[PDB]
RNA sequence: GCGAUGAUCACCCCUUCUUUUUUGAAGGGGUGGGUACAAAUGGCAGUCUGACAAGU
């Protein structure tokens, strides 16, 4: 699943 | 699907990734090597 | 008693070079103050707002005053 | 009463003295007495209560509420004396058991070898130097130090063995051991 | 592709790690000090170091003026730029977050049923 | 930024009883009168010291008023160990609590509150310490509470009242020593909001000349709170 | 010191006092004689008791107060600052207390320690039962198959010690006719080995630990149970006693709980599912911790859910009620009408029918 | 007056003067780690949505 997941909002 | 993540998560998530880049490569280059023979 | 010669009014004034010395490093560089305080400066505005606050003084005042 | 859970610092203490002392408007010069023959007033908190009763801010509870105190307090006071006569029974069928090993190390600390390995036979099959770690987590048989440690192990090997595989193991092998 | 419920949480999170993460951090002082005396001949010969009875440097320094008689790292920094610019990212996401949840907010509201002629007013019954 | 597990460095303020934690940030401290609780979820420190392991509390100046003070620079408290101390307009002990560790044991806490629910929350607070003596009374009025109250070295009312000068001219007369101390938080807004702040401040100012009190300084709250300063007197009755 | 509270209050409500009567016609002997009292309240009222005395309540007085309550240690021999101040400490908090209207009967934290002291009570009684169960069971292990129960189990040892009693002691006050015949079979036919006077005496006071901790259990409950009528009556009569009292626990306060709204008493103790489902999008829980109350059980389907958000809007009602009242009366009326609302909700819900006739 | 009933085997706190002269003189504590227990209003950690629904 963490292949379909996206990161965003990166820090 | 757009998610925001801990630095935990984050840590983490790289090494999955990770280890499935060199067991794949594992994988392909004992596929070859057979596949030589 | 206020009995302090004159090497005795240097010794201290030494310790007070030495131990105002020693504070400085924790009081930190000039350099960083400088970005600090303008960092500080948008974070304070954003939590304590003032906004309203500093607007809604002013239509009291209007509102007090005569208009003609 | 917050100002009496400083006092009588003995946990026991308390329960006892909670017991008489239900409320703490009740002081009396018998009552001072009866209090102070409980423990010893060496400590002096037999006045230090009837003045801090008197000089204290904890609200008065209601009467079903203290009723729960003392009934729950005696319930403290039954497991204790359960607890001192169990321990007695320890001692008394320990000694029976396992002569050898009582008196070599002592009963409460054999009881315990004797649980670690799960069983008096279990512990007698085990080597020497297994038996030592198998009491090297809550320091039973604890440079120099460490050899003696070693050297009374075999010598709690020698007398499990003796216990295990007598019928009715005698105390003569483990006092000369 | 992130709905109200998850992007609400979110900013909840933030909003309560803003709270703490300002709170740890100090904030110097910006108000005004004045100093009431008895007469006129006190006031031309005031000065900060004989009120205050400190030196020149502690003077500046409101927070922690030592009296005078009392007295007788660049990564450190850097990374105190990292611990503040932290708080600022936060600050950044926070009303990043509140702008989502309020586009998602109004298209709920526009999805609602109702008149709209902008909305004709009519008492739901 | 103090993380549970951060290490700091802690000093004593210029003032007695008030305390800083350097290391990475540095933080207004106090002790802790009752080590292991948080009166109000703060965050404590703990030193080791010989080994018995003495608890510091962190000091919140948004929080407190007459800690935003302290921030500011405050050159004199009357506020230190071993002093009585009466705080007027006690609504908890998030204040409190913290004057009653710069008094310490010796020292003791006269605190006032009218309206019943913050009781509430000051009364538990004041079971965890044993020098706060809590009032639940109306300041305007102290004959009420003479009763209970000797002479106090320092008067401090946060009250946010408009009568407030009244209110801390009463209790002066009645309960502040002589050469004692008197620190007022004013609000201009609960005053009065029409006019600027500064001339409300001046106002006080005279109110305060007018009740034998000798103001030494005044100090605004900025960034901390806005619109507030707090007046530190002193009570000549000669 | 309730006599100092009494005195104390005579003082704020300005009124004479018994106490302040008797001590001054023991100087009425002084013909015309002027008294210096602090407030002018109790000068007058000084006044109306017709004592020969010129009462003088001045500003200037208060001079002469200031200068003795500063030196009053030093004016009272025998008394210490330290115990003065640990008499105005103890006295402050009785005034505190009765203006507060504070009552016994009426304390929140009262409750939040009897529940975490009844779950810590039933995880003692388990393990206990688990030591007698196999403890005992060496003497004979069929017991725990036939009778499960702990309480019921320990007084089997209680009332036959050694299996060759089961012969003759009669079970039927602990267990029915059919169980107890079991027992007597097994007994027989046990495995376990026999047991000295010595091990039997001690397994004895086990078992005596368990029976009467039992007791102990079931005091607390109805010990429990009378605190929620008198601190929360309206919520009792709606939730009910176990569920309510959890609901104060998991908030902490009374009045936290009160501040809370509906829906967040609606999911109070399923967070674990809701914060899991919200940041996964997936379906949130419905009942929390209300589950277990007596109407939700009533429901069925679907409908548990409809009720569970009813009974969590006017079980805020009824709380809300208990928690902010200056003069409650300990009745539970609101919760007795909100009741009836609920089933009178509950009752059209169920006799809706989805499937068409 | 030994022993197989068992011997042996983490960190830190040359200079000056001088000489019948190749001669003489002087300069225990703190860190770290392991085991079991108790507390924390310390952290993960953020309390679902909100006007329609049921009948002829």
């Amino acid at each position: 699943e963490d292949e379909d997941e996206e990161e965003v909002l990166a820090m | 699907r757009a998610v925001v993540l801990g630095g935990d998560e984050k840590k983490a998530r790289s090494f999955i990734q990770k280890v499935l880049t060199i067991s794949k490569a594992k994988d392909s280059k004992r596929k070859e090597q057979k596949a030589s023979q | 008693e206020g009995t302090l010669t004159d090497h005795e009014r240097k010794y201290l004034n030494k310790l007070i070079k030495r131990n105002s010395q020693n504070l400085r490093s924790w009081d930190l560089e000039e350099e960083v103050r400088d970005e600090l305080e303008d960092i500080q400066q948008s974070i304070l505005k954003d939590t304590v707002s003032t906004a309203n606050t500093d607007r809604s003084k002013r239509r009291r005042f209007k509102r007090k005053q005569f208009k003609e | 009463f917050p100002e009496l859970a400083k006092l009588v610092p003995d946990n026991y203490t308390f329960a006892k003295l909670v017991l008489f002392i239900k409320d703490k408007a009740s002081l009396n010069d018998d009552s001072l007495h009866d209090l102070a023959a409980l423990l010893n007033e060496d400590s002096g908190i037999a006045q230090r209560v009837i003045d801090n009763a008197r000089i204290s801010m904890g609200q008065d509870i209601s009467e079903t509420d203290m009723e729960n105190v003392c009934v729950f307090a005696q319930r403290v006071a039954s497991l204790a004396d359960y607890r001192r006569q169990l321990y007695d029974y320890l001692c008394e069928k320990m000694h029976t058991v396992a002569p050898n090993l009582s008196e070599l190390i002592g009963e409460v600390i054999g009881a315990r070898l004797i649980s670690h390995a799960g069983s008096l036979t279990n512990l007698s099959k085990q080597a020497a130097s297994t038996v030592q770690i198998l009491g090297a987590e809550k320091a039973l048989f604890r440079k120099n130090k460490g050899r003696i440690s070693r050297y009374l192990a075999n010598k709690c090997s020698m007398a499990s063995r003796i216990d295990n595989y007598s019928e009715e193991p005698s105390n003569v092998f483990g006092s000369v051991l | 592709t992130q709905d109200s419920n998850y992007v609400r949480t979110l900013r909840q999170i933030e909003l309560k790690k803003l709270e703490k993460g300002a709170k740890q951090l100090m904030f110097k002082s910006s108000g005004n000090h004045t100093i009431f005396v008895d007469s006129r001949e006190k006031m031309n010969e005031f000065t900060p170091e004989k009120f205050f009875n400190t030196t020149s440097e502690m003077v500046n320094r409101s927070e922690n003026r030592l009296t005078k008689d009392q007295l007788a790292k660049e990564s450190l920094d850097k990374k105190k730029l990292k611990k503040f610019k932290q708080v600022k990212q936060h600050l950044q996401r926070e009303t990043q977050l509140k702008q989502v949840q309020q586009r998602m907010d109004a298209q709920r509201e526009l999805l609602k049923k109702g008149s709209k002629k902008k909305w004709k007013k009519q008492r739901k019954r | 930024g103090a993380r549970g597990g951060a290490k700091v460095v802690i000093e004593p303020h210029r003032h007695a009883g008030v305390y800083i934690a350097r290391g990475k940030e540095d933080l207004l401290v106090t002790k802790n009168m009752a080590p292991g609780e948080s009166v109000y979820g703060e965050k404590r420190i703990s030193v080791e010291e010989p080994p018995t392991k003495v608890e510091y509390r962190v000091w919140n100046p948004f929080r407190s008023k007459l800690a935003a003070g302290i921030m500011g620079g405050l050159d004199e408290l009357f506020i230190a160990p071993g002093k009585k101390v009466l705080y007027l307009g006690a609504a908890s002990g998030t204040s409190v609590s913290h004057v009653s560790d710069v008094v310490g044991p010796e020292g003791v806490v006269y605190a006032v509150e009218f309206s019943h629910r913050p009781g509430r929350e000051l009364i538990s607070m004041a079971k965890k310490r044993p020098n706060i003596i809590p009032i639940i009374e109306d300041a305007r009025h102290p004959q009420k509470y003479r009763m209970l109250i000797g002479m106090v070295d320092c008067v401090f009312a946060d009250v946010a009242q408009p009568d407030q000068a009244r209110i801390i001219a009463l209790n002066s007369h009645m309960f502040l020593k002589d050469q004692g101390g008197v620190v007022i938080s004013i609000k201009a807004n609960c005053i009065d909001s029409t006019v600027d702040a500064e001339t409300v401040f001046a106002r006080e100012v005279q109110k305060l000349r007018e009740e034998r009190i000798k103001p030494l300084e005044q100090l605004t709250l900025e960034p901390y709170e806005r619109d507030h300063c707090i007046v530190v007197g002193r009570y000549m009755r000669s | 010191a309730a006599n100092a509270l009494e005195e104390a209050n005579s003082i704020i409500e300005g009124k004479v006092s018994s106490q302040l009567e008797k001590l001054l016609e023991e100087i009425k002997k002084d013909k015309k004689s002027t008294l210096i009292v602090s407030e002018t309240k109790l000068a007058n009222a000084i006044n109306k008791l017709g004592l020969n005395f010129n009462v003088v309540s001045d500003a200037v007085t208060l001079d002469i107060y200031r200068a003795i309550k500063e030196y009053l240690p030093e004016l009272l021999p025998g008394m210490s600052d330290n115990d003065l101040s640990k008499m105005s400490l103890g006295l402050a908090h009785s005034i505190g207390r009765h203006k507060l209207k504070f009552s016994a009967d009426k304390v929140d934290v009262m409750i939040i320690q009897a529940i975490a002291l009844l779950d810590d009570l039933d995880k003692e009684l388990n393990t206990y039962a688990m030591r007698c169960k196999e403890w005992y069971g060496w003497h004979f292990p069929e017991l725990a198959k036939i009778v499960t129960d702990s309480v019921a189990y320990a007084r089997i040892i209680l009332t036959m010690g050694i299996r060759s009693k089961a012969s003759e002691t009669d079970l039927s006050e602990i267990l029915p006719e059919e169980i107890e015949e079991r027992v007597k079979t097994a007994a027989e036919v046990s495995m376990g080995t026999e047991i000295t006077q010595t091990d039997l005496d001690n397994i004895n006071a086990l078992a005596e630990q368990i029976v009467e901790f039992a007791a102990y259990r079931e005091q607390l409950s109805n010990y429990l149970s009378a605190r929620m009528k008198a601190i929360a009556p309206n919520l009792t009569q709606l939730v009910g006693e176990l569920v309510g009292a959890r609901l104060i626990a998991h908030s902490g306060s009374l009045i936290s709980l009160a501040k809370s709204p509906a829906s967040t008493i609606q999911i109070l103790g399923a967070e674990k599912a809701l914060f899991r489902a919200l940041k996964t999008k997936h379906d949130t829980p419905k009942y929390g911790l209300l589950y277990h109350a007596s109407l939700v059980g009533q429901a069925t389907g679907k409908n548990k859910g409809k009720i569970a958000r009813v009974l969590a809007a006017k079980a805020a009602v009824s709380l809300r009620y208990d928690a902010l009242a200056e003069d409650r009366d300990d009745s539970g009326d609101i919760g007795l009408e909100s009741r009836a609302k609920v089933e009178n909700r509950l009752s059209q819900l169920e006799g809706r029918d989805l499937r068409t006739t």
